[PDB]
């Protein structure tokens, strides 16, 4: 514009008034652009005169853009401008904060910076910067606002990875004119832990001998040096402090143990778990400190045992030696206070006998994966021994001998005969793990009383042979582990008596309630079986039907008696070959038809019948049958060469019958064929099973007939309606599955579909461009409801339908002997959903080929290559990263298909090999050569020179749908599969630590998983970018491992269980927000969780108030969080549920496994809690007590979303209210005093009188009583109806006109409208208002008034507040209330006043609402709405720092309540955190 | 008006202006603030006859109700003016605000015996 003029005002800055008329800046940007800001600032600093300060802030309101212009002002450290900008609004934006640390300042300009607001992240950022100068202010602030906790007197120092620490960091940490110039522009306008875990402090030797705060930590209590890099710990410091005692200094690398640490004056719980101490660690002698509880002296060089103990300390209590290099034979071990040691991955053989024979309160030795073969003498106090992976031939007859054995694990063991009950002599048997041991016998029925208390036995890998129903006796029992046997294949009826478990784990071996129930059901009445099912089977029209008449449309069920079997004549047209794979049932005998007039065309026309019964029962014998013979019967010369069984299924006998004399032949094989049929070796012809099934199904086949022909599908009432039998809620299921299996009724949910030959020729009655068609239904009203989704799900009509470089697309194989019955019917019916906008797709009957641009296309075809027999689809897809998710999909739903419906294929030739097809400049490749071929990520031909990638061959094999960012580097990760890398177990794997291009990244390793599992994982792992998501750096194929970030302060099954004295009121909600803002995010990507518990929920930071304290862990149920009927969606709130009442509770419903385990699960069916506070005794804590009960209801359709208790999780309110308690109805008070007492009668409450103080009471005539019309009292002061006082009656100062009001903060008061203080010193009139608001206002009574630097005035039945200056006594302003209200029934009335020295002054309406202000910048804070009908009186209680509140619930109610004194700065709090944690989601994608 | 929300003839109604109020009167006669406040209910909380008569004769609602559900008779209850009590009643008492009180209840509260009697019969 005109640079003359800045110009000008540049040598203006020294010059006299002439730089005002510069005035002319106003009368008219970019003006701030060159240099307006320094001029304008020697401006007011120029000695500051008031008349040329106010022309030039007029000018400067102009400015008020804002933030560059306070980023010109920020270049020049200045705290005016800092104050001013800050005050004004514009500090965490571009950063700054970094620039001015970067810059030389001063400590006032980075304080501001901090507490005006700064992201955790860049302050993190700038204190790395300002490490490296020599400093001792700056970063001294800056650890202020980024890594204290006064709340819980303790400083953390965690993940911001400092050089060094030196004493004078830590100062401060162990305990104006700017505001007139922005106020006059808007108008115009003892510590107890310190945490050193991740700082790489070399040494520690700084603050050791004496410092600045070397006394002010001699009585720290708590120290922290863990994943430290210290040695040779100084003895000074030791010496220097004499309080501590839960120092835990681990993971540093140490050469010999120190042995004057423990010449601490009284420390407990010295933990060094990888410290590397030298070969001998015998602490020095002479020295006997009676304080240490728990010695973690583990994972050393430790040869020997540390022979110290016996004679220094007394109160070992955990002495533990876990993984050491322990090889002698131990010391006798005289300790006589040894209540827990482990001696695990040692290398022991063995133990003298009184090596153990000294403690006489050794209550849980353990030893795991140790050379160990006797067991020499524990004493009687053991209650959990763990002597699991261990050199044991018998059990050692010690173990036999002690009284109190309550969990013994013996597993990876080789013994041969378990001793029976009659010798364990111990009726408080827990749990009892025998895995991976040779065990054959379980001999019980000698004395079986003795067991039953057992509860989880484990038995899995043994080579038992049958289970005694004598086992039967026992009672507690929870989960039996019997898999992986291999040799029973048999079940006890007793088992039905053993209701309390939950879980049993038949794998490979041959749940919970049903099969315990049936085995009830058995035990109560067991009847022989006897039904089957005979399918036969034809070819295009042929003698089919007049086979079954000697002995078509859809499938024709009849019932045939002989044992009774059911023939279901399938179709021969090839139109219904579509839904036939839905009936072709495992447990089956298949007849078939030759129609030998056709000779040898005929049968092996036929032959894809047989490729069909394979793929679908292969376990199922075929009876071949010829039906033609009347009028060439060389056919059997082919049935006997290439039909056998070589690839077709077991085929056990053909016949040549006419149409007679044959037929008799025919029957008796069929008899014989069915009779011995022997399922797996379990003559699935005679099987037992429940009476009530037999009954059940009679009850159907006679409610057959009475039932409406039209429309025979019952409903599932009416299944109830025909029960007399003695079935219950869960015998149904399984029942209904049982009669379905035996062909008698259909169910897949409410109706049950009777008579299936009337649903299976009616549901294919449709079958009698091409192919499509729209709604036409004919013949049969309200069917179509369940019509459509029973037709279209299991057959647009799919069936009948319509009948390039080569090194930039990818091409697959999945060549088979024949396409399957119902293969493409439904290939194309599930590739209708995959995408990365609706593609186009012209669908054949055995093609696909959709695409969405020539950059995504996908084509199934059906290939059919020269010279190639068998017939194959053939899928093409570009090389695309996109082409690439693409292909990896369709190939998983492939497999995923196949494995779900045909798993006769996929068996092992194997019938299906998956052709991967490549070309160097094409050349077929197996899948399974090419997994095989994963050694390498290059792919090479004998020829050496020429390569390809793995990845663009086989981008499913590799890991390429996936980001390339997501790609493992062999030589960064270290991940190796040791006992204490591991961090903890869950779902499908496990999890370890490991150093990754990091400090200890952690890695997922997979247990007997594949890449199709790994597929799924992995891909909803990835893409979801979230604060509360637990994010993945790196994907691995060699283990198939996955790397994921650190919970650094671990997870909260491990927080409640070990320290519950570190979660705050605003640690749990912090963790209960963030846990439901995942939630949120994961049903907001419509996934759900299912898995909520403490085991999964991780911790970052034990910081309250910082931006990432929880996260929730993998995600794809438990006993003790548990669905309500989904493991006993809106599932998932339930399950928060319970995770907020454990949080809440703090360890309640979990440590409840080893008292009650099942009492975790079986008093949660529906709807059924204990009350928290009354249950556990912890904190009241309400406005959550009542989410927990409104969210968890027993109707999911009641329960609300997961955003809704996200919202309502996010409010001040809940985190600062702490008790609501209520008084009895139609009870009025209308005073307390300072246990709480109220308002002729008098109440007093424990956590006609006018007002009371502390012990003064008063009514309405103003009694002057005695005890241990007033109207108002202080404390001894008193005013009456008319103007009085007292000073008791010691003096009488009558001012009077009623005095109302008495407060002090020289008193201050009110009478009539009139304000006083004081001897009456300032009777200030305060009627004169009238120019501002209504008269009335102005002229009524005062209420009360607070004493502050003004004066706050408060009238009654009035909804403005008004403000007098206490110096210039004058009408400072009025601030209007119903203005606050609007903007948010309201009343307005203002009721009572009270004043926080935080500048926050609560103002309580006549309605239920609590208006929050602050006094430094005359802002609300904001409105406590929803609260009660009424507010009488609110005062300062110091129980805790809280106020409390009294109201009206009007019938009348009035109720109590208390808030936290820090409202106000918690709802500035929580609005900073919920805005940086949106902002951190926002930035995360 | 304002920036709150009112008219002058409200200021001049509560501050007993009569000449003000007339002369104005010669606006809106039930006009409503922010507040809900008419000037009825001012002139029933500062007692000033002239003023309650002539906006009652001038057509202010005889049970118009604020944002607290006040009546002037309310008002007048409340605040011991019994003459501006009758003089609304015999322009036309059960009604009850949301906390749900008569006037009979606010004289009650108050100590207003004898507007106690008048609400009554
Ligand atoms: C105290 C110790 C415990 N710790 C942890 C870490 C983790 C953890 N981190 N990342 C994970 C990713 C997945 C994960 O899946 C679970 C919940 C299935 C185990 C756990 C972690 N879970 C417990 N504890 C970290 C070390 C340094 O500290
Ligand atoms: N000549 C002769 N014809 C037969 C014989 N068995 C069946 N058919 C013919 O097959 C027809 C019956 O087909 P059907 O069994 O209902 O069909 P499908 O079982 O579904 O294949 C009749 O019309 C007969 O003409 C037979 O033994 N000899």
């Amino acid at each position: 514009l005109a640079k003359i003029l800045v110009s000008s005002l540049y040598r203006f800055k020294d010059v006299a008034e002439i730089q005002t008329k510069g005035q002319t800046i106003l009368a008219i940007k970019l003006l701030v652009h060159h240099s307006f800001d320094l001029v304008i600032f020697h401006q007011m600093s120029s000695n500051i005169d008031q008349q040329f300060l106010n022309l030039c802030c007029k000018c400067f309101a102009k400015v008020a853009l804002k933030n560059v212009m306070l980023e010109r002002a920020c270049d020049q450290n200045n705290s005016i401008m800092v104050e001013c900008l800050l005050l004004l609004g514009a500090a965490n934006q571009a950063s700054l904060i970094c620039q001015v640390c970067e810059k030389e300042s001063s400590p006032k300009l980075v304080e501001l910076l901090l507490n005006s607001g700064s992201r955790e992240q860049d302050v993190r950022k700038a204190l790395t910067i300002s490490i490296g100068k020599g400093d001792s202010q700056i970063i001294s602030l800056l650890l202020r606002r980024l890594a204290l906790d006064v709340a819980n007197n303790s400083i953390c120092l965690g993940g911001f990875c400092i050089g060094k620490v030196e004493p004078s960091w830590l100062g401060p940490l162990f305990p104006n004119i700017a505001s007139t110039l922005a106020r006059m522009v808007i108008r115009y306008q003892y510590i107890t832990s310190l945490d050193l875990s991740a700082n790489e402090l070399r040494d520690i030797d700084a603050l050791s001998q004496k410092c600045c705060i070397s006394v002010h930590l001699e009585h720290l209590e708590k120290l922290e040096l863990h994943q430290n890099a210290l040695t040779s710990f100084p003895q000074q410091l030791c010496e220097t402090l004499k309080s501590l005692t839960h120092l835990d200094l681990h993971s540093n690398k140490f050469t010999s143990f120190p042995s004057y640490l423990l010449k601490m004056s009284c420390i407990a719980n010295l933990d060094v778990s990888r410290n590397d101490i030298g070969p001998s660690v015998v602490l020095d002698p002479t020295v006997k400190c009676p304080t240490l509880k728990q010695f973690n002296l583990s994972y050393n060089q430790l040869s020997f045992v540390p022979e110290n103990l016996t004679d220094v300390v007394e109160k070992l209590e955990q002495l533990i030696l876990e993984g050491n290099k322990i090889s002698g034979i131990c010391s006798p071990l005289r300790l006589k206070e040894l209540k827990i040691l482990n001696l695990s991955k040692n290398h022991i053989s063995s133990l003298s006998e009184n090596f153990l024979e000294a403690c006489p309160k050794v209550e849980s030795f353990s030893a795991r994966m140790n050379f160990l073969a006797a067991m020499p003498f524990l004493p009687p106090s053991m209650t959990i021994l763990k002597l699991s992976q261990n050199k044991f031939s018998c059990i050692p007859e010690a173990i036999l001998n002690l009284p109190h054995l309550r969990s013994l694990d013996m597993s990876s063991n080789d013994i041969q005969y378990l001793p029976g009950p009659a010798h364990w002599k111990s009726l408080n048997l827990r749990e009892l793990l025998f895995s991976h041991n040779q065990i054959s016998i379980l001999d019980l029925s000698e004395k079986a009383y003795l067991w039953s208390r057992v509860e989880k036995l484990h038995l899995s890998h043994n080579k038992l042979k049958e289970i005694p129903p004598e086992i039967g006796c026992l009672e507690n029992l929870t989960s039996l582990d019997v898999s992986y046997n291999l040799e029973l294949r048999s079940f006890p009826n007793e088992m039905g008596k053993l209701s309390k478990i939950w879980d049993l784990p038949l794998d490979e071996l041959h749940k919970a309630k049903d099969i315990i129930r049936f085995l009830q059901q058995r035990l109560k009445k067991a009847v022989p079986y006897n039904r089957m099912k005979l399918m036969i089977v034809g070819n295009t029209g042929s003698g089919k039907t007049t086979l079954l008449q000697q002995l078509t449309v859809g499938i024709d069920v009849k019932d045939w008696p002989i044992l009774v079997l059911n023939v279901w004549d399938f179709a021969g047209r090839e139109e219904f070959y579509s839904t036939h794979p839905h009936f072709m049932t495992q447990r089956a005998l298949y007849l078939a038809v030759y129609d030998l007039s056709k000779g040898q065309a005929e049968v092996d026309a036929m032959k894809p019948w047989l490729f069909n019964i394979k793929a679908r029962a292969s376990s199922s014998p075929v009876i071949l049958v010829g039906t033609h013979l009347d009028v060439k019967a060389c056919m059997s010369k082919i049935t006997k060469e290439l039909l056998n069984k070589r690839g077709f299924p077991a085929i056990r006998d053909y016949h040549f019958v006419n149409a007679s004399d044959a037929l008799a032949k025919l029957r008796k094989t069929i008899i014989n064929e069915s009779l011995n049929f022997k399922i797996r070796d379990q003559l699935v012809v005679g099987q037992l099973i429940p009476d009530c099934y037999v009954e059940l199904e009679k009850i159907i086949l006679s409610e057959r007939k009475n039932v409406p022909i039209e429309f025979p599908v019952i409903d599932r009432k009416r299944l109830l309606q025909l029960v007399q039998l003695q079935l219950d809620e869960n015998e149904l299921p399984h029942a209904v599955h049982f009669l379905n299996e035996s062909g008698v009724l259909l169910h897949f949910s409410d109706l049950y579909f009777v008579e299936p030959k009337w649903l299976c020729k009616i549901m294919a009655q449709i079958l009698t461009p091409k192919g499509i068609i729209s709604r036409r239904d004919v013949e049969k009203k309200n069917y179509m409801s369940q019509y459509f989704k029973l037709l279209e799900k299991f057959q647009l009509v799919p069936s009948s339908l319509s009948d390039c470089e080569n090194s930039e697309i990818i091409i697959r194989l999945y060549e088979m002997p024949y396409f399957p019955m119902g293969f493409w019917s439904r290939l194309i019916n599930r590739l209708l959903e995959i995408s990365p906008l609706r593609p186009n797709r012209m669908y054949w009957r055995q093609g696909i080929y959709l695409n969405w641009s020539p950059e995504a296309y996908c084509l199934v075809g059906s290939e059919v290559l020269d010279n190639h027999p068998e017939s194959f689809l053939k899928i093409t897809v570009p090389s695309c990263r996109k082409g690439c998710i693409l292909l990896g999909q369709v190939v998983d739903h492939i497999d995923s298909l196949m494995e779900e419906w045909f798993p006769g294929l996929l068996e092992i030739e194997t019938l299906l090999k998956k052709w991967a097809l490549y070309s160097f400049n094409k050349i077929l490749l197996d899948d399974l050569m090419k997994k095989a071929e994963e050694g390498d990520l290059l792919v090479n031909p004998d020829q050496p020179r020429l390569t390809i990638p793995i990845s663009q061959i086989a981008p499913d094999l590799i890991l390429a749908d996936l980001p390339r960012n997501i790609m493992l580097n062999n030589d960064e990760l270290e991940f190796e599969q040791a006992p204490e890398f591991l961090l903890g177990d869950g779902s499908f794997g496990s999890v370890y630590r490991a150093a990754y291009e990091g400090e200890e990244v952690a890695v997922k390793i997979f247990n007997h998983t594949s890449l199709r599992l790994l597929r799924q994982e992995l891909v909803v792992l990835c893409h979801l970018h979230h604060p509360s998501l637990i994010s993945l750096l790196a994907a691995g194929i060699r283990p198939r491992m996955l790397v994921m970030e650190l919970a650094s302060k671990g997870s909260l099954d491990r927080l409640l269980q070990q320290d519950k004295a570190s979660l705050t009121r605003t640690l749990q909600h912090r963790i209960a927000l963030h846990v439901a803002d995942g939630l949120r995010y994961l049903h907001s990507a419509m996934i759900i969780y299912r898995d909520l518990k403490p085991h999964n929920v991780l911790l970052f930071t034990l910081y309250p108030n910082a931006a990432i304290i929880a996260k929730i862990a993998d995600y794809g149920g438990t006993p003790g969080f548990r669905a309500p009927e989904v493991a006993r969606q809106q599932a998932d709130v339930y399950s928060f549920g319970l995770l907020l009442y454990d949080i809440l509770t703090t360890g309640g419903r979990i440590v409840e496994g080893l008292k009650f385990p099942n009492e975790f699960d079986e008093l949660e069916i529906q709807g059924k809690l204990p009350d928290p506070v009354k249950e556990y005794g912890c904190a009241p804590w309400p406005m959550v007590e009542k989410l927990i009960k409104q969210c968890l209801k027993e109707n999911p359709q009641e329960r609300p979303t997961s955003a809704q208790v996200f919202d309502i999780l996010n409010s001040a309110e809940l985190v600062c209210l702490t008790r609501r308690i209520l008084l009895p109805k139609n009870v009025i008070v209308e005073c307390m005093v300072a246990s709480i007492w109220l308002g002729g009668q008098l109440s007093f409450l424990d956590l006609r009188i006018l007002c009371l103080a502390l012990i003064v009471s008063g009514t309405q005539s103003g009694t002057l009583l005695v005890i241990n019309s007033v109207t108002c009292l202080y404390c001894l002061l008193v005013g009456t109806a008319d103007g009085k006082l007292a000073i008791f009656p010691l003096k009488i100062l009558n001012i009077g006109t009623p005095l109302m009001c008495l407060s002090e903060s020289v008193m201050w008061g009110g009478c009539g409208t009139k304000i006083f203080s004081f001897t009456i010193q300032k009777l200030i009139e305060t009627r004169t208002s009238q120019l501002f608001s209504y008269a009335a206002f102005s002229d009524s009574n005062i209420i009360t008034v607070v004493v502050d630097t003004a004066l706050y005035i408060a009238k009654q039945n009035s909804p403005v507040v008004e403000v007098w200056d206490k110096k210039t006594e004058k009408l400072c302003g009025l601030i209007d209330c119903v203005h606050f209200l609007r903007e948010v029934s309201y009343s307005g009335r203002v009721k009572t006043l009270c004043l926080q020295k935080n500048t926050a002054l609560w103002i309580g309406t006549g309605g239920g609402h609590i208006l929050l202000l602050d006094l430094s910048t005359r802002r609300l804070i904001r409105v406590i709405y929803n609260f009660c009908n009424s507010v009488r009186v609110m005062m300062t209680a110091q129980l805790k720092n809280v106020m409390l509140v009294l109201g009206y619930n009007r019938e009348i109610q009035s109720c109590l309540t208390v808030w936290d004194i820090n409202l106000p700065h918690e709802v500035q709090n929580l609005e900073k955190h919920i805005e940086v944690r949106k902002e951190l989601a926002e930035k995360m994608r | 008006t304002d920036e709150a929300g009112v008219t002058p003839l409200h200021l001049a109604a509560d501050s007993g202006h009569l000449e003000i109020v007339e002369v104005l009167l010669k606006a809106d006669v039930n006009a409503w603030d922010h507040y809900g406040f008419t000037p009825l209910h001012l002139a029933a909380h500062v007692g000033h006859l002239e003023i309650v008569e002539v906006l009652l004769k001038a057509g202010a609602d005889v049970n118009a109700q604020d944002h607290a559900g006040w009546t002037p008779l309310h008002l007048a209850a409340l605040y011991g003016h019994l003459e501006i009590v009758e003089v609304l009643l015999k322009h036309g008492v059960n009604a009850q605000d949301m906390w749900g009180e008569t006037p009979f209840d606010l004289a009650i509260d108050n100590g207003n015996e004898d507007i106690a009697e008048v609400l009554q019969k």
